[PDB]
RNA sequence: GUUUGACCUCAAAUCAGGUAGGAGUACCCGCUGAACUUAAGCAUAUCAAUAAGCGGAGGAAAAGAAACCAACCGGGAUUGCCUUAGUAACGGCGAGUGAAGCGGCAAAAGCUCAAAUUUGAAAUCUGGUACCUUCGGUGCCCGAGUUGUAAUUUGGAGAGGG
RNA sequence: AUGGUGAA
């Protein structure tokens, strides 16, 4: 039998992990954008979620590079096509709003 | 007995043909590894102190095949003894559809001692000078009559 | 004197024996692998000199579809149902409408073994109460 | 994407097709054709092949391939 | 079994 | 390059052609030792395409097995027990015969200098692919597990002795649902 | 030419440069693998795809960037938990057996080859030797390699040119 | 039942 005696534990560990990443992370917020996207199915048509990267047509909208967007932080997917055009236009006005947001250190 | 595709060796070039052919391909050996050494260091040091491309044989195998299928290479030696035989059974009938004249010769080591190496299993020329031209071209006319026409039937022979 | 021939990928055992002995109870159709989707499955009778020829297709991975129809120019219907000498018996509904007298006719020469078949064995075994009680098409045999 | 003809691969294709003969299987299969009609010769590739649409299809290479021949 | 090759392919040389 | 022609003779395995080298090499075979080291592969198209460059340290071996567990597994393994200071890669059917059959295994051996200052290759010197063919993790292996992508392996896609682990066991939070 | 040389195959060396046995084994990756025991019964159902038996690794391992899931206005690596759900589904439909998408959370790094001729220069690498600033840096030699070492590249394409 | 021991 299993038993979660560690969860008080486990949640302390994983703050501690993500303070440290912090030290080495520091500059940055840790995490990469995640677009604003709709989930399949009937049920949840509704409802709107996160996904797990930009498209490439909308990192092109916004005005970068794909090469260039994953160094700054903004995520890419492989595969995922843009089909929504309201989808597509929210996900570049937050990533125009993301890049005005952004202060970048010269390459010293 | 093999089949018609196999068998399609052990007719080669004679030992005339074959010596002459040698002889042509001995004018152009390419440079070796000491030669090009000595060659650079001379030419560093005339340049810290203060020609067209150079014609060789082709011999790689992917790089003959290449040249192959597109006119480019004007004659080709295949190897007879090649222990993989399957990377050599289709070169002879890409050759004919495309009208490249080649020529078989036996031995792997003996082909690849014009190219400094032990075996190359292939061999073609495609630039020449002026002055060897003519030689190229009159080999190649001879080497039609030699091989194509004395073994027309070459299909049977199973 | 009478003469007529006529012929999804994964099934577990349950389906598998499910189409089981039909061939042996009906020796004018033959035993062939699968083909998934349509119109190139009318063409295969050719090869046999086969008047009539039968197509499965499978739907929502819990249908199994029985197709029925002439290969020239028949008609077609489906629905999700569920070697000696067989007799087949009718009801009266299926001479009330064309829907089912059509159906009734086609059958006579899909269904039943030719008399004078390659296989047709000269004795009866067996009866079918083939009938359209309570709407169904699935019937049961002894 | 599609897989375009690549006209390279096609007459690679080809000429491995007389590189390589015929297999004993598709000399039977192009003797039966000769001999006992395309009628049979597609039944007896279905028998030595699966789906039917592949033994149409060897059985339409073969007859292409008799057509170049002559 | 045992009969000749064909060049009905390798006749036609390349353009 | 030629490896196209290459792979198109190979994919006729029927053609009469090839069934006369398919006697020759069986026959050499049977002649030869059950397990020998290959000067080079027969099939290199088939080699270089699973990984094979012709630097030091690419040793190939033949293997012979009997026909009738997957044959490529235990093939595998038997060289792994042979040579084992050898790291098996990937293999491939190469011939085969009315009682025995025959795979080529390529090899690399993972203390060669020219594989551990490779960084394409150095991976395989890792301690945790020592003896990787003893675990399937090789193709054949992988396959034979039954670990692939999508709900038609639900039963073996994540491991069945792992899954069933923890499928059947019973847990407990600390505020009981 | 009755000699001689190129190779290819395999041996010989208490020759140099190298690695494996075993132990441990809770967990991991595979093979083999039963019975007491149960519904009223043992071939499916169930102890059990378990213990024992065999092979190989690490501090975690496997898996991991789809020939995926879906049918919606679509999601876009693998993995763990809750929920989905004791549901779909299976079983003398009973006794009992027993999944997955979607949703939320933890963390999100993606990449490298075969498949195109460098051909106007095997330009690649191991080993030996001689030096230094020694987990390595360089002159020279041999060997490996042309049956392929060197520019990108795995479809989000890519490359030759302007 | 699995794993083992030695012997008129």
């Amino acid at each position: 039998v299993k038993v979660h005696f560690d969860q008080a534990g486990k949640k302390v560990s994983r703050r501690n992990a993500r303070a440290t990443r912090a030290a080495k992370i520091a500059p940055r917020p840790l995490d990469l954008l995640r677009p604003v996207v709709r989930a399949p199915t009937v049920k949840y048509n509704r409802k709107v979620r996160a996904g797990r990267g930009f498209t490439l047509a909308e990192v092109k909208a916004a005005g970068l590079t794909a090469a260039y967007a994953r160094t700054i932080g903004i995520a890419v997917d492989h595969r995922r096509q843009n089909r929504n055009q309201e989808i597509f236009d929210a996900n570049v006005q937050r990533l125009k709003e993301y890049q005005s947001k952004i202060i970048v250190f010269p390459r010293n | 007995k093999v089949p018609p595709t196999i068998a399609q060796f052990q007719y080669t070039l004679d030992r005339n043909t074959a010596a002459e052919t040698f002889k042509l391909f001995n004018k152009y050996r390419p440079e070796t590894a000491a030669e090009k050494k000595e060659r650079l260091t001379k030419e560093a040091a005339a340049v810290a102190e203060g020609s067209p491309k150079p014609y060789a044989v082709k011999y790689g195998l992917n790089h003959v095949v290449a040249l192959i299928e597109n006119k480019k290479a004007k004659l080709v030696l295949i190897a007879n003894d090649v222990d993989p035989i399957e990377l050599v059974v289709f070169l002879p009938a890409l050759c004919k559809k495309m009208g490249v004249p080649y020529a078989i010769v036996k031995g792997k080591a003996r082909l690849g001692t014009l190219v400094n190496q032990k075996t190359s299993a292939v061999a073609a020329l495609t630039e020449v000078r002026a002055e060897d031209e003519a030689a190229l071209a009159k080999l190649v006319s001879t080497i039609d009559a030699n091989f194509a026409d004395k073994y027309d039937e070459v299909k049977k022979h199973w | 004197m009478n003469k007529q021939r006529t012929l999804s990928r994964g099934v577990n055992y349950r389906h598998r024996h499910l189409i089981q002995d039909l061939s042996g109870l009906l020796p004018h159709s033959r035993k062939e692998p699968k083909l998934d989707t349509l119109q190139q499955l009318n063409e295969i009778a050719e090869l046999y000199n086969c008047n009539n020829v039968l197509f499965f297709e499978a739907r929502k991975h819990q249908d199994l579809y029985l197709w029925l129809s002439k290969p020239p120019n028949g008609p077609t219907i489906k629905f999700y149902i569920q070697g000696s000498r067989p007799v087949l018996s009718f009801d009266q509904r299926f001479e009330s409408s064309p829907h089912y007298q059509l159906i009734k006719e086609l059958l006579v020469h899909n269904f039943g073994v030719p008399p004078n078949a390659r296989k047709s064995k000269p004795f009866i075994d067996h009866v079918m109460s083939f009938s359209i009680v309570d709407d169904k098409i699935w019937v049961r045999t002894y | 994407k599609k897989g375009a003809a690549s006209n390279r691969t096609k007459f690679v294709r080809s000429l491995v097709r007389e590189i390589a003969g015929l297999s004993p299987y598709e000399r039977r299969l192009i003797d039966l054709i000769r001999n006992s009609g395309e009628k049979r010769a597609r039944k007896v590739a279905k028998k030595r092949l699966g789906s039917f649409t592949r033994a149409k299809a060897k059985v339409e290479e073969m007859n292409n391939i008799i057509a170049a021949s002559r | 079994p045992y009969e000749p090759l064909i060049d009905w392919f390798t006749r036609h040389e390349e353009v | 390059g030629a490896y196209k022609y290459l792979e198109e003779l190979q994919r006729k395995k029927q053609s009469d052609v090839l069934r006369f080298l398919q006697r020759v090499r069986v026959w050499e075979y049977r002649q030869k030792n059950v397990i020998h080291r290959a000067a080079r592969p027969t099939r290199p198209d088939k080699a270089r395409r699973l990984g094979y460059k012709a630097k030091q340290g690419f040793v190939i071996y033949r293997v012979r097995v009997r026909r009738g567990r997957s044959l490529r597994a235990t093939a595998e393994e038997r060289v792994g027990r042979r040579a084992a200071n050898l790291r098996v890669l990937n293999s491939y059917w190469v011939n085969q015969d009315s009682t025995y059959k025959y795979f080529e295994v390529i090899l690399v051996d993972p203390q060669h200098k020219a594989i551990r200052r490779d960084a394409r290759y150095n991976w395989i010197c890792d301690p945790v692919h020592k003896h990787r063919e003893a675990r399937g993790l090789t193709a054949t292996g992988k396959k034979s597990r039954g670990i692939n992508k999508g709900h038609k392996f639900n039963n073996t896609k994540a491991g069945r002795r792992k899954t069933w682990k923890r499928q059947n066991t019973l847990s407990l939070w600390r505020y009981r649902k």
